[PDB]
């Protein structure tokens, strides 16, 4: 179905009474008057601005922003260098060196991150088997200098161990849905 | 909210009604209890240039009266 | 100052998009299509994800078409705001932007507790849908939705019925059907001059049958009848949000096929099957058959139109997308005849003119 | 030409206005009384001094000072 | 006197806040950015070239109407006379005539503009 | 102590521009929907200072293309006539009592356009230009009204003094009289002083910052104080000419008080204004003011030569 | 009336910091009297207050410190310094501090 | 929420219809931030039986 | 007291004027100009902090590379940044400009605006939430904070 915007019915029709109405919307400017009592009603409203450094905008677990290298419970690091999430990061963002640990065990020598690449897109942690990176909460990181925004392992770990006490909980919260 | 705009309104009316007062008073200092003499005619400036000289020293307001 | 000849020197938003893609996955590829139409994100990616769909012969469920087709009017909510307030900034009235960027900000609130993005989520994907919707956010679009009429009517307070909106809209930008349909328009710049056209009602692709509006059509080819044009598609988006709200129905987002559409994430954890898909479609692809398509939707601009071409292999061979804005574009030196340098800033703002589809 | 100035009062009001006042300030000092007022009072407003007369004795309605009966009594002015 | 002193002192005052404009700040001056603007490319022509006016009729036209003007700005004098009459008459033909050929040069479009 | 007197004018006048630009932010955040500079003061009532400081730290940009001689003075005229012409004020008792104070304005302002129109041509560039000449066709448009209007409204004071229009308005308001020609007189001090919806000469959507483009610095501060002065003149001539305040020989600082409400009043009229409406074209604004605003003048200017006549109401030669 | 109570209202704004002393440290400070409920103290000094009757954007802030490791941000404040514990509720990711 | 009543009368007079029902800010009548867990369904193909890759 | 204190006293006035007024630049370029228009929008409001656009580089303190930077666009850029009058910073907005960004290894794309503009402060994202840009702009007023030009003027 359609429906006509601009288009009047018909036409023709007007006497005295119909021509004063419109010689008085000319020459009053009545309906200016109204855009005027709009802007004047909205001065008189509640701003919809906040103290952004004391009150800040509001944001839910899904919430994807600063990279983390998390750790299980022991405290043993819970990468595994399975090496996909560079496999999916559709910006060729991460990259991985892998060895044996000599306890015997599968994980990094590497997990650089050029954060001037990452698209913020989340593939990796809905990727990796094993919830170790994830894309934390953490959207206040900028930086003077390009070569800080080049993380490696020590950043990531750093980061994780910095964010775990919320990354746990969004984690919490989110399941059940990914 | 709205009434954070009247600290600004207020320094702007403060500011606006001071050349006004300012002139009367100026002008009623200089010229003595009295408005400064509008001449816009020179019937006008004629009698300003009498009461100049009338006074003894170069003012014309003084106002010398019935005391001569 | 007023305009004998324009040549719009385009390409400084290119960056190679489409051979980027040729390079990446299937999966890899969507949030290009986020980042095409910046203004419009999830409609994109729906088109990209009902190209994919097609060369597989896989369609979704309908929990997740419902979610589509919601958060499409959504975008065409968004790319409204967007573009009328844009060509009001151009025209000189600045309030309905600061008015309507706000219901813009709880649009991004419902995309990023859907997503985690305010405005690149990679959300549609083509087998469904990637997270199904937290609880408690229908009713938060009620609660949006119930009061953006309001707002509207604002905005078509101030600048409907004044005399410089009309005045500057007016007999500008008049265009003739045949001369659309030869240059090539689509959407509001058809319906604008009056071709009844919409193929959301012609050529419905997830359950636009299912559910009820009106297309508004203009008259005239000026650009006032294209505004109101956009209004009235607020509006009727607003309608269908709620229908859409009213029926959703249960069930799974994603199809349930583990070899196109990843599992869960606790199946992968307990069944080897679903840990080697897994595994597959996050580190090689789904490896469409070989084909080619060409799929269009309305996207709030007009015809979105993806044209892929494939092969055996988990990569596109090739991946044209079409922009509605390019061929506007086009036809701003046409539109542009007799007409001013203001004018022709409010033609290049009715075009609803974005340059990531264009140069892209 | 009624239903003329009809549609013109709907369209082009501004005209209608200024052809209606054209033709108000054209006619209406042909109407009133108090028209030829302004001309006395302009002349009235003594400018320059009312220069005195000799005595030839043959000035009778001529006033021999300010306030005598003689001379045009100017009362028209006051409550006017 | 009063009058001249109080422009001498908008004057000075404008002066010397160009010299502190230009004398207190630091200067990096390099052909690139003393260039004209033209939106971050470089101008295809000089800016001394002829721009067409299309109202140069009506600048010609407002050139008579500032003439009228100065003709009708005698009435508040005019209207102290004893006559009150001539005046009248000759206020009514003046004005009467400016509308004629506003309304001449209206209706043969020479208000509008020449595109 | 005249030079007193100058300060008390001179420097308030600053003051007051300088908060007006804060008000003029603020009521346009609150119109939409925002809050305007609440930090760098209090409330922001510092946010004035600081650009101004910042302005004249910056380097001045001499271009090459540019006349250095026009580009320099087009400022220092601009500020020079935006000053000059709040000095016949009465407010009620002014600085400089002149008998022609409405044709000293007149003169100023058309001669203010001027900063306007050699800026323009002497920044050497093209939307420079285009808001030079925009400048021209603004000025064509509007100064045969503001002129026709003002000559019917003081058509019954019966002179050019402004001091003369508060005894003209001891028991009323000209605005009652002549509504119509204080709505085109509101008009056309909006189309003067480039202020919107007829800004047309630093149209930032339409021109990028003509007459101005080439501007940076202290220069552009005293084109921007300029016209920010001008608007707080109209509204102060608007309300001597029309909103005539109570004069009370006594109770002179009572004019001075209405009169500041009234201005502000007025002031913040043209702020709102700016927030409401879109920009007209400026053969649109031709159209409008000569087309409209000018058959109603002259009409009007003929009924307010008829009106002393019939009515016996000619006024006094003082 | 109602225009007594809301100066009544500023009253108590005016009179909830302490002192002049106390309101002028968080006007200069934040450019905002608003009282509201000290949800709790953090480790550092951060004060963490809510009132729910304002709308979604308000009704949680934080007042911050002014020395956090030796750095003096009584003028110089950052959102950094929010740690996680609280980052979580005041982003409102939570109804639970 | 907090207009005092003649404002309010004020705006809803210069706007021209109530706007203290249909507001542009979020007080109360929002889905709150902490929510319980869910248990989404499963879809078909989960079937245990008669249900082969083959065929669908 | 001394002229070293002063000094240091005048330099914090000095920037305090140019930090409580920075005029940025109408350039935004892809995405992320929407996200800067958000922060214009009311909620992140920031002429809240005296930070409006001014259409003309020449009447503009800094410029945001909010979008994708092409080699077709680096000259105009590159022009804009020179007649931008010193002092004069710039802010890196997004993946895109950052670094190369999602276009990084394409044909026509500078792989950072690093290579043609002097960035001041890099704010990433794709795209960044207002949030942090806002975040992002208050850092690069803390930089300017602690500027200390005359002190070492005085040094020299
Ligand atoms: C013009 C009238 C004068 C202004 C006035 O008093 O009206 C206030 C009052 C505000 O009404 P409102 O918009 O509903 O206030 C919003 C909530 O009350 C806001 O609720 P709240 O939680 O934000 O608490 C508000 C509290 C905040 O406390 C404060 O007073 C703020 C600090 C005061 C300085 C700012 O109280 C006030 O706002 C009192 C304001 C009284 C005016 C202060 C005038 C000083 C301006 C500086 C001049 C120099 O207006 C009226 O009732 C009369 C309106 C007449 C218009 C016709
Ligand atoms: C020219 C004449 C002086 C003009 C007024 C200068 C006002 C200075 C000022 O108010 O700074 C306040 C500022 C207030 O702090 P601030 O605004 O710079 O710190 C940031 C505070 N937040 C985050 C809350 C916005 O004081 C200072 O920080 C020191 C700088 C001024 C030193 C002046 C020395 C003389
Ligand atoms: C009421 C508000 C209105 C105020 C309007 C008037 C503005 C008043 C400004 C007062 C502050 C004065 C300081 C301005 C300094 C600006 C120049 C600057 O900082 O550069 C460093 C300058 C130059 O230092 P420099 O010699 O080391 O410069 C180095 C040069 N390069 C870059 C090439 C290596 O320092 C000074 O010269 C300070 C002394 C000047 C004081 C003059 C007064
Ligand atoms: C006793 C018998 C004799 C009596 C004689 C008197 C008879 C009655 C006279 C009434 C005349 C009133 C003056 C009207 C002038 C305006 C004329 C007009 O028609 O409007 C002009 C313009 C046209 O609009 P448009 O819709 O395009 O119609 C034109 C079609 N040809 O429309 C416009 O101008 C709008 C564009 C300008 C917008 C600027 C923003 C205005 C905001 C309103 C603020 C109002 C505040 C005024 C306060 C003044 C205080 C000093
Ligand atoms: C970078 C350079 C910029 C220069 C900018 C110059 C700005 C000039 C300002 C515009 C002046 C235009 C109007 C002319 C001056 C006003 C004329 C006037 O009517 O008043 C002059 C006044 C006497 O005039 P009047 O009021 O009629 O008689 C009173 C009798 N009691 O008293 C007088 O007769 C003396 C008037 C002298 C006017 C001085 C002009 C100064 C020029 C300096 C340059
Ligand atoms: S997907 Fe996870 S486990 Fe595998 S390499 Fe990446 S971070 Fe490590
Ligand atoms: S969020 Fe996306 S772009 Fe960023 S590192 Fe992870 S996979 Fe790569
Ligand atoms: S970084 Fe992301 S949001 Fe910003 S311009 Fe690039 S693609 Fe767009």
């Amino acid at each position: 179905t359609y429906k006509y915007v601009n288009k009047k019915e018909q036409e023709s029709e007007v006497d005295m009474k119909s021509a004063t109405d419109n010689a008085a919307r000319i020459l009053m400017w009545t309906e200016l008057i109204r855009g005027l009592g709009m802007t004047l009603s909205y001065l008189f409203r509640e701003p919809a601005t906040i103290n952004y450094p004391f009150e800040k905008g509001p944001l839910s677990p899904r919430f994807r922003g600063e990279h983390a290298l998390r750790r299980y419970p022991s405290g043993e690091e819970r990468c595994i260098a399975c090496k996909l999430c560079e496999a999916i990061c559709p910006a060729q963002a991460i990259t991985i060196e892998a060895e044996p640990r000599a306890d015997g065990s599968r994980r990094t020598t590497r997990y650089d991150i050029d954060m001037t690449k990452c698209i913020y897109c989340g593939f990796c942690q809905e990727a990796c088997p094993v919830d170790a990176i994830v894309e934390g909460p953490n959207f206040e990181f900028s930086t003077e200098t390009h070569e800080e925004l080049l993380y490696n392992k020590e950043k990531l770990l750093n980061n994780g161990d910095k964010w775990e006490a919320e990354i746990a909980a969004n984690i919490q919260a989110d399941y059940l849905y990914r | 909210m709205w009434f954070e705009i009247l600290p600004g309104l207020a320094i702007m009316g403060v500011c606006l009604v001071i050349p006004g007062v300012s002139t009367a008073y100026i002008h009623k200092f200089t010229n003595g209890g009295k408005e400064k003499r509008v001449a816009r005619v020179q019937y006008q400036w004629y009698l300003m240039e009498r009461d100049r000289r009338i006074s003894g020293v170069n003012r014309y307001y003084v106002s010398k009266g019935l005391e001569n | 100052e007023m305009v004998r000849k324009c040549d719009p020197h385009i390409g400084l938003l290119h960056r190679g998009t489409e051979k980027l893609i040729e390079y990446k996955t299937y999966l890899q590829a969507l949030p290009y299509f986020d980042r095409l139409d910046y203004v419009s994100m999830m409609c994109n990616e729906q088109a990209y994800s009902i190209a994919v769909e097609k060369l597989l012969n896989i369609q979704p469920p309908p929990r997740a078409q419902w979610i589509r087709v919601l958060f499409g009017e959504i975008t065409r909510i968004l790319n409204h705001i967007m573009a009328v307030t844009t060509h009001a900034l151009d025209i000189g009235a600045m309030t309905p932007f600061f008015w309507m960027f706000e219901e813009r900000e709880k649009m991004f609130e419902f995309y990023e507790r859907v997503s985690g993005a305010r405005m690149h989520a990679a959300y549609i994907r083509p087998g469904g849908v990637h997270q199904d919707l937290p609880l408690g956010l229908l009713d938060d679009i009620y609660e949006f939705s119930k009061n953006f009429s309001l707002r509207i009517d604002e905005v078509e307070e101030m600048l409907t019925n004044n005399r410089i909106w009309r005045n500057r809209t007016v007999d500008i930008g008049v265009v003739t059907a045949e001369d659309a349909l030869n240059y090539g328009f689509s959407g509001v710049m058809l319906r604008g001059s009056g071709i009844q056209w919409d193929l959301r009602k012609t050529q419905p692709y997830d359950v636009y049958d299912q559910v009820e509006f009106d297309v508004p059509i203009g008259s005239r080819g000026d650009c006032y009848d294209r505004y109101l044009c956009r209004v009235e598609e607020m509006r009727q988006s607003l309608r269908i949000i709620e229908q859409c709200l009213n029926k959703m129905p249960p069930g799974e987002i994603k199809v349930d096929d583990a070899k196109v559409s990843p599992p869960k994430r606790a199946e992968m954890k307990t069944s080897m099957e679903s840990l080697i898909h897994h595994f597959k479609l996050y580190t090689e692809g789904y490896q469409v058959p070989p084909g080619a398509t060409y799929t269009a939707i309305e996207a709030p601009k007009g015809e979105f139109g993806v044209y892929l071409v494939s092969d055996g292999s988990s990569r596109p061979y090739r991946c044209k997308i079409k922009a509605p804005g390019f061929a506007h574009l086009a036809g701003l030196d046409k539109m542009s005849k007799g007409h001013m340098l203001a004018d022709v800033v409010a033609i290049i703002g009715t075009q609803d003119i974005v340059f990531g589809e264009i140069d892209r | 030409i009624s239903a003329f100035l009809k549609n013109a009062w709907a369209k082009e009001p501004v005209l209608v206005v200024s052809f209606s006042v054209w033709g108000l300030a054209i006619i209406m000092p042909m109407i009133s009384p108090y028209t030829k007022y302004a001309s006395m009072i302009n002349k009235a407003t003594p400018y320059n001094y009312p220069v005195p007369v000799r005595d030839d004795g043959n000035m009778p309605d001529v006033p021999s000072h300010p306030q005598d009966p003689l001379g045009p009594s100017l009362d028209w002015l006051k409550n006017l | 006197m009063n009058l001249y002193t109080v422009i001498f002192i908008n004057i000075l005052l404008s002066l010397t806040l160009i010299l502190v404009a230009f004398w207190l700040p630091q200067m990096n001056l390099y052909s690139e950015k003393a260039n004209p603007y033209e939106c971050g490319f470089d101008p295809t022509s000089s800016a001394r070239l002829p721009f067409s006016m299309k109202f140069f009729l009506v600048a010609i036209t407002f050139l008579l109407f500032d003439l009228e003007i100065a003709l009708l700005l005698p009435l508040p004098w005019a209207i102290q006379t004893i006559k009150t009459s001539t005046m009248m008459i000759m206020a009514f033909i003046l004005v009467t005539i400016l509308s004629l050929g506003l309304a001449y040069e209206w209706t043969q479009k020479g208000l509008e503009w020449t595109e | 102590m005249f030079f007193i007197n100058i300060l008390t004018l001179l420097v308030p006048i600053l003051i007051a521009m300088a908060f007006l630009t804060l008000v003029e932010r603020k009521i346009l955040g609150y119109m939409q929907l925002r809050k305007g500079p609440n930090i760098v003061g209090p409330y922001g009532i510092l946010q004035p200072f600081a650009d101004a400081m910042k302005l004249f730290m910056k380097e001045p940009m001499r271009p090459l293309t540019t006349s250095m001689s026009l580009f320099i003075i087009a400022p220092t005229l601009s500020l020079t006539l935006a000053l000059s012409l709040w000095v016949p004020l009465p407010m009620p008792h002014p600085l400089i009592n002149l008998n022609l104070g409405i044709l000293f304005i007149l003169a100023t302002s058309s001669l203010s356009v001027y900063s306007i129109l050699w800026s323009g041509w002497a920044s050497n560039s093209k939307y420079s230009l285009f808001g030079a000449l925009r400048a021209v066709a603004q000025t064509i448009s509007y100064e045969v009204t503001m002129a026709i209007i003002l000559l019917s409204v003081l058509l019954m004071n019966g002179s050019y003094s402004l001091q003369t229009l508060i005894t003209t308005q001891e028991h009323m308001w000209l605005l009652l009289p002549a509504w119509p020609m204080a709505m085109m007189w509101f008009i056309s001090t909006l189309a003067e002083t480039n202020r919107a919806p007829f800004d047309l000469t630093e149209g930032e959507s339409e021109l990028v910052s003509g007459f101005n483009v080439e501007y940076a610095a202290g220069p552009f501060a005293l084109f921007f104080m300029a016209e920010y002065t001008n608007i707080i003149l109209m509204n102060a001539l608007t309300t001597i000419i029309f909103l005539g305040p109570l004069y009370y020989i006594n109770l002179p600082e009572l004019y001075s008080t209405n009169f500041m409400m009234e201005a502000l009043l007025l002031s913040s009229t043209f702020l709102w204004i700016r927030a409401s409406y879109p920009r007209f074209r400026y053969d649109q604004l031709m159209h409008l003011l000569w087309k409209n605003f000018l058959p109603l003048t002259l009409a009007l200017c003929m009924w307010h030569i008829s009106l002393p006549i019939f009515t016996a109401g000619v006024p006094p030669y003082m | 009336m109602e225009l007594v109570e809301v100066l009544k209202r500023g009253v108590q704004q005016v009179t909830g910091h302490g002192g002049l002393r106390g309101l002028l440290r968080v006007f200069f400070r934040a450019n905002d009297i608003r009282i509201g409920t000290l949800v709790g103290e953090d480790k550092y000094g951060n004060k963490y207050y809510e009132d729910n009757k304002q709308f979604f954007g308000r009704h949680r802030w934080v007042i911050y410190t002014t020395e956090m490791n030796g750095k003096n941000t009584f003028w110089d404040v950052d959102g950094s310094m929010v740690p996680p514990e609280w980052h979580r509720w005041l982003h409102c990711m939570t109804d639970d501090p | 929420a907090s207009a005092t009543r003649v404002i309010q009368k004020l705006r809803n007079w210069a706007s021209g219809q109530d706007l203290q029902a249909k507001l542009q800010l979020r007080y109360q009548e929002i889905a709150k931030r902490t929510q319980p867990p869910p248990k989404l369904p499963v879809g078909p193909s989960h079937k245990l039986s008669n249900n082969y890759y083959c065929t669908r | 007291s001394r002229a070293e204190y002063v000094v240091t006293k005048l330099d914090d006035l000095i920037n305090w004027a140019r930090r409580s007024s920075l005029w940025p630049m109408t350039f935004g370029l892809a995405c992320c100009a929407v996200e800067m228009m958000h922060m214009a929008a009311p909620r992140y409001d920031m002429d809240r902090f005296g930070v409006v656009f001014r259409a003309s580089p020449r009447q503009a303190d800094v410029m945001i590379v909010a979008g994708t930077l092409t080699n077709k666009m680096a000259p105009a850029l590159r022009k804009v940044y020179d007649q931008m009058p010193e002092p004069r910073y710039v802010v890196s907005m997004g993946s895109c400009a950052n670094g190369g960004g999602y276009y990084h290894y394409s044909y026509s794309v500078v792989r950072g605006c690093d290579r043609i503009v002097p960035v001041d402060i890099y704010v990433p994202g794709c795209p960044p939430t207002a949030e942090a840009l806002l975040y992002g702009i208050l850092q690069l007023q803390r930089k300017i904070k602690r500027e200390q030009k005359l002190k070492i003027w005085y040094r020299r």
